[PDB]
């Protein structure tokens, strides 16, 4: 349900 | 929120949203109290009961944020967690007594039109204003009705309720350190917290200084919006002993 | 912070959001 958040913060 | 209304633009800066990273999803709310603490609800964390217990490395912090779902570019701040804080008498056990809890960032997060830090309470400015009557404001992208929701960030002004009215209300054990805010069943207004608004500030607007105090955290009720029922906030001034030590000291 | 709590696109401004009188009318306390 959520848009996805940018890859660097899932480090 | 329940019988709120859409935030303004920038109207709660210092609001700020807990996201699990995986799955991606919304946890709580918290606040904005410096350039590095963020406050939330001790709950939001560590609930036993629920098998609630977040690590630093489970969660983010999102800071200016008004939409709920969207990832606001250029915007919102996404911050990563160095360590959390519970305070060490928090009753999960029993009656959420003591429901604190902070976050320090991993840095320090730019202040912007969105994002700005919210005051504490000083004792003096906590007599006047924590006062049956006098009305605070909960914000959050929680449940919109308790059995839904919304798209931005929600506002609700509420009063604070005498202590014999929300002891009255609850076979809860309540404590000096949380606060009742509600309308009574005769008033015709309404208005709660819900699920997911956990963690999330109950504000005041100083009219000595024309700033605001986060006077309470969202914490407990039973259902949402019920009439004859009550939100209760944990009392912030009560436990900024605390809250100060733990900055102090990390 | 030493600027804690004024926000900048309130305070900081002088414009008031659409329900802070309600806050405001209900403080009893020093008027
Ligand atoms: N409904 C429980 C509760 O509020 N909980 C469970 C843990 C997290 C917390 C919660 O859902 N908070 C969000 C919320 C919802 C509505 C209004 C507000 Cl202000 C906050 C509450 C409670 C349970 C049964 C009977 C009366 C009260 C409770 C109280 C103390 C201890 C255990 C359970
Ligand atoms: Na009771
Ligand atoms: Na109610």
């Amino acid at each position: 349900d959520f848009e996805e958040i940018p890859e660097e913060y899932l480090q | 929120i329940v019988e709120g209304s859409d935030a303004e633009i920038g109207m709660s800066p210092w609001q700020v949203m807990l996201f699990r990273k995986s799955p991606q999803e919304l946890l709580c709310g918290a606040s904005l109290i410096s350039d590095r603490w963020v406050l939330t609800a001790a709950h939001c964390l560590l609930y036993p009961p629920w098998d609630k217990n977040f690590t630093e490395n489970d969660l983010l912090v999102r800071i200016g944020k008004h939409s709920r779902t969207r990832y606001e570019r250029n915007i919102e701040k996404i911050s990563m967690l160095e360590k959390i804080y519970i305070h060490p008498r928090y009753n999960w056990r029993e009656n959420l007594d003591r429901d604190i809890a902070l976050m320090k960032l991993k840095k320090p997060v730019a202040f912007s039109d969105y994002i700005h830090p919210v005051c504490l309470p000083d004792r003096e400015t906590a007599a006047s204003l924590l006062q049956a009557g006098y009305k605070g404001r909960v914000t959050g992208w929680g449940n919109l009705k308790e059995t839904g929701q919304p798209s931005v960030l929600q506002v609700v002004n509420l009063p604070i309720v005498e202590r014999p009215v929300c002891k009255d209300s609850t076979r809860i054990r309540i404590t000096d350190n949380m606060f009742c805010a509600g309308y009574k069943p005769d008033e015709g207004k309404r208005g709660d917290s819900c699920e997911g608004d956990s963690g999330g500030p109950f504000v005041m607007k100083s009219p000595f200084n024309n700033r605001w105090y986060q006077m309470g955290i969202v914490s407990w009720g039973e259902g949402c919006d019920r009439d004859g029922k009550y939100g209760f906030y944990t009392h912030v001034f009560r436990l900024k002993k605390w809250i100060q030590k733990v900055i102090d000291q990390f | 912070e030493a600027d804690c709590g004024l926000r900048p696109l309130f305070e900081k401004k002088s414009l008031e959001d659409k329900t802070e009188r309600e806050l405001l009318e209900s403080y009893i306390d020093g008027r």
